[PDB]
RNA sequence: UUGACCUCAAAUCAGGUAGGAGUACCCGCUGAACUUAAGCAUAUCAAUAAGCGGAGGAAAAGAAACCAACCGGGAUUGCCUUAGUAACGGCGAGUGAAGCGGCAAAAGCUCAAAUUUGAAAUCUGGUACCUUCGGUGCCCGAGUUGUAAUUUGGAGAGGGCAACUUUGGGGCCGUUCCUUGUCUAUGUUCCUUGGAACAGGACGUCAUAGAGGGUGAGAAUCCCGUGUGGCGAGGAGUGCGGUUCUUUGUAAAGUGCCUUCGAAGAGUCGAGUUGUUUGGGAAUGCAGCUCUAAGUGGGUGGUAAAUUCCAUCUAAAGCUAAAUAUUGGCGAGAGACCGAUAGCGAACAAGUACAGUGAUGGAAAGAUGAAAAGAACUUUGAAAAGAGAGUGAAAAAGUACGUGAAAUUGUUGAAAGGGAAGGGCAUUUGAUCAGACA
RNA sequence: GUCGAAUUUGGGUAUAGGGGCGAAAGACUAAUCGAACCAUCUAGUAGCUGGUUCCUGCCGAAGUUUCCCUCAGGAUAGCAG
RNA sequence: CGUGGAGGUCAGUGACGAAGCCUAGACCGUAAGGUCGGGUCGAACGGCCUCUAGUGCAGAUCUUGGUGGUAGUAGCAAAUAUUCAAAUGAGAACUUUGAAGACUGAAGUGGGGAAAGGUUCCACGUCAACAGCAGUUGGACGUGGGUUAGUCGAUCCUAAGAGAUGGGGAAGCUCCGUUUCAAAGGCCUGCAGGCCACCAUCGAAAGGGAAUCCGGUUAAGAUUCCGGAACCUGG
RNA sequence: CUAUCUAGCGAAACCACAGCCAAGGGAACGGGCUUGGCAGAAUCAGCGGGGAAAGAAGACCCUGUUGAGCUUGACUCUAGU
RNA sequence: AAACUUUCAACAACGGAUCUCUUGGUUCUCGCAUCGAUGAAGAACGCAGCGAAAUGCGAUACGUAAUGUGAAUUGCAGAAUUCCGUGAAUCAUCGAAUCUUUGAACGCACAUUGCGCCCCUUGGUAUUCCAGGGGGCAUGCCUGUUUGAGCGUCAUU
């Protein structure tokens, strides 16, 4: 098992750094033990624990930055949506719906009507 | 279109004491020096490769088509030809068989089947329920594992559940009078099916 | 007899799927039916199989034998059972592998999720 | 080569034709596609009957100066003769042309009759939301035959 | 060649690790088909071309 | 001196964008030959392959400087037919369209040229705030060498008179469609064989489920699933429905009749010539060069020129979905296909191994068994191994393993044999063999 | 044969295919040169050579005319079915 | 007649044994071929009426694979040459040690390296395969170990020469040129001072080039490690 | 030093089937066929007459309405100038 | 007479034909439209407890997080701090991250693991040197900003 991110996400940056340091220390010692003994797979768990810790830390900074750029014009390029290149260019809903005033008048005057053919 | 053609094999000619099919060049591999483009070579190009624009479908005169259906229908009323295929029509209250139109309103396969056994198609439905056999060719790995006989044809005018009540009973086919597929009426091009008509259908034939 | 076009009766795709399928779906393919007693109890016939349930056999050379699951083997589509072991000439005991469809359950290694599922399926 | 008494051929197969051959195995699938398209269009249509009115026409040159044909559009002339305008007409299930100048009085009359018939014959929903709320037809190829 | 690119030496270690036989625990794996390495290399017979 | 302007620069200036990949289909450009002509140079292959540029999910084309000559039709694209036709051509080989008609699918439209002139009314950006694919204010800036409103030739504008007619943006839930998940019947009863019964027999049961698959051998009823229905999750959205608020507004549209008018695209059109291409023929289109227009005009009307009429459109600026294409990519479903020397080169650690300096070339290779139960232990031998034993339904299934052919070889057995063997007819001799009755 | 110069040679560098280099032989140009190698067009065409898969029955030929840049081939007539 | 496959039919055959194979055993057919019996083998297959075709091989110097006579034959013959004894081991013409004779004879069969190779170098174990005999040995097989730099080289400089930029041609991938018709910057003292300028870049493990030697050490490394003594560059 | 004999190893070309001759006739020079002569296992080393011996779809020759290279006051064009 | 040659059968051998099989191919129809400088495709290198490859991932390295399932994986051992749990699995799903060196490839180069410059920060006495860490430095074009040149050019001192 080991550690769990839902337990870690309640912690702070400093506690997480200490945790990470402890994990790297332990990992170093385990590498020493790995040649003293034929096999040692407890090292996998601490390896994955480091990954989980780094993920959470990255998340904290990233969400801090996001709430910092909350509702700003230029967001960072690693924080915009990725959708795909051709879309990140292409028109917006606004620009697509932009319409000249002549066409507006014709649409309002003569829109397509609902009709039926019986009698 | 590219099979047998992906090679770049060109003939060595004559003067190398061998046949002048095109050979693969290069080296260091078993294929190096091997015969190529050809129906007779391994890894080659079959004779007259199969094309999609073979004629697959056949236009037949519409009248001739209707003629054949009429002949099949007339053969439906001949007990010899139905017996001759091995439709089980030995007992038969009377032929052509006509049933009340209330059978179109059956929703359950069980109720319909019970009716069928009562009229006397049990032996034919057992001809199917005992003829299920494996196929002898290579069809089994072409999604044609099982072979069995062809049972009776129920003819309805209006569908009110019977077709779905009968889509699971093996060997039995259904039809509307309007359509009447020849493939059902003369399977294997052998005339005389055991046809069960409904009253409404028998009237609508005129 | 299918009606849904989205389904296929292709031999190849079927066998392909069954062999390449993952542990998730193999959990279902290794389902087993229940005893008459358990069926009477819960109004249901079969379940995915799991470990530590009890079981009896109904087929095969080992028919009539009983036991509990030592271990599931979804990688072989099989089961392994205490009280069911071949003795080699070296005398080593070795478990025999079984397809669950040829078994019957007598007890259930019951769990929150298991009971929830049980009430989930009903038994229409 | 030449051989026995036979009519002479001209078969134009010297030109890598095998690469460019279209077969129609999708003769059926495209029929399905089209039926499905029409049905689905209709389903979303708000019962406007899937084809707009088109006018009666004097069928060009001599081979077919006899026949009478469905054209494209109804001549603004004949429109305002019926008593309306092109733009409103297009909102209605009508099709309008600016070419095809009317020169034949009976065709003038016939088309205006069609238009008046159609105007009397249809039922338009209000610009607001609530109405008699439906009944669909998909013709106007047929209910006003030609 | 006693004065060699590091790129080259990188590839040397790569080939050194790629030249070996199978671990045998694989041959006992469920549903195996791999009895022997088919991609081995020996400097006497065949070369790397670097 | 100061301040502008025009032009051109710089900046790791603020923010943006293009490159390359892929390339079945698409728009272009460039561009052959083998070949055919029974030779061959024109011609054909071919306006193709190769080479280069550039896109999309479809493209492209498209609302007539049209088809026509009828009583006329009326954007484009595709199918049928027109037609193997008119026409082209060493009139030789050969090539070869278009209108009309029927069907599919359908949809129209915007810019320029006009004084807002009782009022740049237009727009990017920055900045604060906000209900943020955006919006209000402020500021800077662009801009009259012209942004906005109007109008686009089907017309239309200006004024005058006269009335009539109609409008909008929200939230709300529902519905639609996707992503999907879940629930949705029936024996494992008895007997036979077999290692195993998924076979046989008997007895049943479900069926809007007897399609397929797995399971120790052909399984509707052992399992998944099938089928029919139901209940939810998350999302897109505006197609539809229903609610609920404002109130646009003193502003927009449309409608009649009198009047003044009524702008309409130039190194283009057109012509000559050259080259190419075309069915296009005294010149179909395209491009180069030379000449170079007009406004009751211009283009065309498939025989060049002159003359007079007629008819049809209105270029030289532009946008536009669907029908259509698609060996690529992704997800499906099917087959009278091939079945391991086949079928993609590749059913497997195949574009791999391997060759070549390199471009490039390019393999072979499937199957124990139900399960390794993969042969404990003894014995001989250095050991491999053998002999035993033993598992297994079978070891005639022992990792060189399904079956296990022939060439070919060993042993055994039978037989012959003076420089061939083999064969036909005939028969002895030998070895063997079926067939008739109660 | 030559062996201190028109020597021999390593390494780097330049020249590319109707092109390169050439104290010139049509020599060399990755064992390939009176036009390299790879792929493609391309399964190029070939009046020429070779081959062309089971039975039985019934019938049963020609190698001649005429024209052909025609003489190892075609068309046509004839023989045959 | 026969092969693959499809529709239909024999409520066809079959694990109590399907097809497949062998069978100097038999039967039918003029024949194409069909049937039966025995042995083997283990999972599907046939008869009939029709349909359909990638449908029947002795050849093609046909293709792929495999096996044969040739034949235990040809033949394993250059480089002066080996021999004795022990140990080892199942086993020694060939392994090791030792002893004899002999060679290369420094223009070496020595020692060192550049190119190239890539762990072959070294240790232990080890002989199924290779070492055209052998094999206790090995550049083999198996597993591991091992390559230490301020001073050696690369790194820098430029040569022949290639190659961006500004530009120009090119439909175009791109071609030309490298004192180019360019508004091409950095040197000191936020700024005032002040002077200069054809300014890309790459291109030599043999050219130019800053500086290190000793003695010792390992199974295998050393001007790289150790001990000691120096030098150069920069600050 | 080989060949030769032995231990061990261990290919290849070629192969319709094969392997005694004469004469005849014959596709006009047969190992086979016809008539004759003859004819005894298994063989070893050499041997170089024959096997119209093998090597190679003849390079000379002729043909092909197949080409290429080169030339030229051939036909037709062409970059250039 | 043996041997030898040849034929036939059995048995055994060489060899892998035949038959049966098939997680493959091929062909057809449907449905959809989504690469990339927000750094692709592709490449190289390295990553597991015990791996050579395939496969998957990138120093968080056969993967991390979240979600769904709800107790496996499996060749061995190790785990289980659980198994009525915010919780197994190479599970599925996938919307958040990591994403070596490269590559259009973007500091300059590139047979180099080559040599520079700017900002911030940290050690060595350090604005200047060395080192470490962190972040940056391509070109073209556009919109605009600021600074600017020109007797191009206007008005006035």
């Amino acid at each position: 098992a080991g550690v769990k991110a839902y337990e870690l996400r309640t912690k702070s940056k400093e506690q997480l750094a200490s945790q990470l340091v402890d994990l790297k220390k332990e990992l170093a010692e385990l590498k020493v033990q790995k040649l003293s003994r034929p096999s040692l797979p407890k090292i996998k768990t601490v390896r994955k624990s480091i990954a989980c810790v780094l993920t959470v830390i990255n998340e904290q900074q990233r969400e801090a930055v996001r709430q910092l750029y909350k509702g700003k014009k230029y967001q960072p390029k690693d924080l915009r949506a990725k959708k795909t290149r051709a879309l990140r260019r292409a028109l917006t809903k606004f620009e697509a719906s932009q319409v000249t005033e002549k066409q507006r008048k014709k649409q309002i005057a003569f829109p397509q009507r609902k009709y039926a053919i019986k009698a | 279109e590219k099979a047998g053609h992906q090679t770049s094999a060109e003939s060595w000619g004559t003067g190398r004491a061998v046949a002048r099919i095109p050979r693969v060049g290069g080296g260091g591999t078993g294929r190096s020096g091997q015969g190529a483009f050809g129906n007779m070579c391994r890894g080659g190009r079959m004779f007259a490769p199969t094309k999609t624009w073979r004629k697959w479908n056949v236009k037949v005169n519409h009248n001739e088509k209707r003629y054949a259906t009429a002949s099949a229908i007339a053969a439906t009323a001949v007990a010899s030809l139905v017996l001759a295929r091995g439709h089980r029509v030995e007992k038969i209250p009377e032929i052509p068989l006509v049933v009340s139109t209330d059978l179109e309103s059956i929703q359950k396969t069980k109720e319909a089947v019970a009716a069928l056994k009562a009229v006397g198609a049990h032996s034919d439905l057992l001809k199917v329920l005992k003829s299920k056999k494996l196929r002898a060719g290579k069809g089994k790995y072409r999604n044609r594992r099982w072979t069995q006989r062809r049972g009776p044809l129920v003819v309805y005018a209006e569908d009110n559940g019977i077709v779905k009540a009968l889509r699971n009973v093996p060997g039995v086919e259904t039809a509307n009078v309007a359509s009447l597929n020849l493939l059902q009426l003369a399977p294997g091009a052998h005339l005389g099916r055991f046809v069960i008509w409904t009253e409404a259908a028998f009237t609508k034939l005129d | 007899a299918k009606q849904s076009l989205d389904v296929s009766s292709d031999r190849r795709k079927a066998r392909k799927a069954y062999f390449t399928a993952p542990s998730s779906q193999r959990r279902v393919l290794l389902s087993a039916p229940l005893s008459k007693e358990l069926r009477a109890q819960y109004g249901i016939k079969a379940l995915p199989i799991r470990r530590d349930d009890e079981v009896l056999v109904v087929r095969g050379s080992k028919k009539g034998q009983e036991g509990k699951i030592s271990s599931v083997y979804r990688l072989k589509f099989a089961v392994q059972v205490d009280k069911v072991t071949k003795e080699k000439v070296n005398g080593a005991s070795v478990p025999i592998n079984l397809h669950p469809s040829k078994l019957v359950i007598t007890k259930l290694h019951l769990d929150k999720d298991r009971k929830a599922l049980i009430q989930r399926k009903g038994g229409k | 080569a030449i051989s026995k008494n036979l009519p002479i051929l001209k078969n134009h197969f010297r030109k890598h034709w095998q690469e460019r051959v279209k077969v129609h195995f999708d003769q059926a699938g495209k029929k399905v596609s089209r039926r499905n398209a029409r049905a689905t269009r209709a389903a979303k249509i708000a019962p406007r009957p899937l084809d707009l009115l088109r006018p009666v026409v004097r069928a060009p040159t001599v081979k077919y100066n006899r026949k009478v044909r469905a054209g494209r559009g109804f001549t603004l002339a004949e429109v305002k003769a019926a008593g309306l305008t092109a733009a409103y007409a297009r909102t209605i299930g009508i099709a309008v042309d600016h070419r095809r100048q009317n020169r034949n009085q009976e065709i003038f009359d016939a088309n205006v009759q069609r238009l008046k018939e159609y105007q009397s014959k249809i039922i338009v929903f209000p610009r607001n939301g609530k109405a008699p709320e439906a009944e669909q037809v998909l013709s106007a190829a047929a209910t006003f035959p030609i | 060649a006693a004065q060699k690119s590091f790129r080259i030496k990188q590839k040397m270690a790569k080939a050194k690790k790629q030249n070996r036989p199978l671990p045998q625990w694989i041959r006992l794996r469920t549903n195996n088909t791999i009895r022997y390495n088919a991609k081995r290399r020996n400097w006497r017979r065949t070369k790397m071309n670097i």
